[PDB]
């Protein structure tokens, strides 16, 4: 519920999706832009 | 043609081992210096917009008229029903909408398994548990309708009025039309017969089950083609 | 066909206004969210390496043996002047090779619009200066060779003889014989009869002279043809 208030925004405290999947095509689409790369950088380097 | 040896003679042994319309192991070879992260990040700028697909629009239930009521015979509610509902993949061919048919008395988990097949509908995920149905006469029955769509438009602005004429107990839902999940991809190297320095970039690719895989790379595919015929022309 | 509401009713509105061989404007409309950068960096990527195009190869000059000689009847130096020539770009409509033809005596700077036009030759820039000549009978005479390649291979794998069976007097040039040299595109938005989110891609293209861009980018958009058609067999 942060996102129309001024605790998060568009850069702040905001995550609303259940995993890492569609983390990123939210945060492509201009809607989230922290805790992606946390999500990414969890999944890439223990892939391999 | 044949030309000179930069990437003429230069096969892309691309092959095909597919897993059914949910994930699949996308290989490639041979590129040459600094070619996997533009491919990833290009197919990842136009798989999350560009593509179509099919999604859950609005759920009609029984005589449970709105989202929050209860029925008499199912422990969990109807809102944790529906949610459940909306994470259903399904796979429309060639069809604008359709009405999925489904039915269950007495007592039984109901799964995705229990929908009625349709010539042009087919179940991603049968092992989706819904709901726990208990005895006491418990029939419940739902319409689940499909259509259309590309990427997220909110339930305020669509506002749909299938049975919102006199008879009512519909309401809209929000729809993720977009079909690819995730694409993660490795830069480890290759080696063909004209040199050396080659980049084999091998991608796990994960779509929910809208649209298939390969109708939607050689969509996207067709697409990029009529992209890069962007500098032609003169003024 | 006309299909759905995606792109199928959207035109490209892509029109022509000509200037010679050089530099066009390119313009576009409509692509919509988020189509201006993988255009202009898709051809890039294509537009720098994979346009075939001729270049100056291999340059006979008179009496003068070698590059750092001195002529009788000239201010500058020999190497100056075959400097002037690395820049000289030249158009081939259908030839392997070509030997231009170029004499002039007494006082006057020589520029390129002296060269004996051939039918398939064509001069993009005759303002360009070579050197200086002055009065007592200086006469130069060259005889520009030119050959078709692709991109950059250095004048120390390539070596030519010519002129290097017993009456000498020739030496192998860097040739660079890449035609596209610039692109710049702008990326302000468009609106047609579908949708209003769309974006209109104009394009300051660039190029020396040697091949034409309409007949660069048709090539182009037929090995971008012959690029997408990977995704299509099996195994």
């Amino acid at each position: 519920s942060g996102l129309a208030s001024l605790h998060a925004r568009v850069k702040v405290r905001i995550t609303e999706y259940e995993k890492d999947a569609n983390g990123e095509l939210v945060a492509k689409t201009s809607l989230k832009d922290t805790t992606v790369g946390r999500a990414i950088l969890w999944m890439i380097v223990p892939k391999g | 043609m044949q030309g000179s040896v930069t990437e003429f003679l230069k096969p892309r042994l691309v092959d095909i081992e597919q897993v059914s319309s949910t994930h699949a192991k996308v290989t490639l070879e041979p590129l040459e210096r600094g070619f996997g992260h533009t491919l990833g990040n290009a197919l990842r700028r136009i798989l999350l917009s560009s593509m179509p697909g099919c999604a859950v629009t609005e759920v009609e239930i029984d005589g449970v008229l709105h989202e929050y009521s209860t029925k008499e015979g199912v422990q969990e509610d109807i809102l944790e029903i529906l949610l459940n509902l909306k994470g259903l993949a399904v796979r429309v061919q060639g069809k604008d909408e359709v009405i999925l048919t489904l039915n269950k008395s007495g007592i039984g988990p109901v799964t995705a398994a229990d929908i009625t097949h349709d010539g042009d509908v087919e179940i991603v995920k049968p092992q989706h548990v819904i709901c726990h149905l208990t005895d006491e006469n418990a029939s419940i029955s739902m319409r689940i309708k499909v259509q259309r769509g590309r990427g997220y438009v909110p339930a305020s602005t669509r506002i749909h009025s299938e049975e919102d004429e006199r008879p009512i107990g519909r309401l809209l839902v929000d729809a993720c039309y977009s079909p690819v999940e995730r694409i993660a991809y490795n830069v480890e190297a290759a080696r063909v017969e004209q040199r050396t320095d080659l980049d084999k970039l091998v991608i796990e690719m994960e779509t929910n089950g809208t649209i298939d895989p390969e109708e939607a790379i050689r969509r996207a595919a067709t697409i990029l083609a009529e992209q890069l015929e962007a500098f032609v022309d003169l003024r």
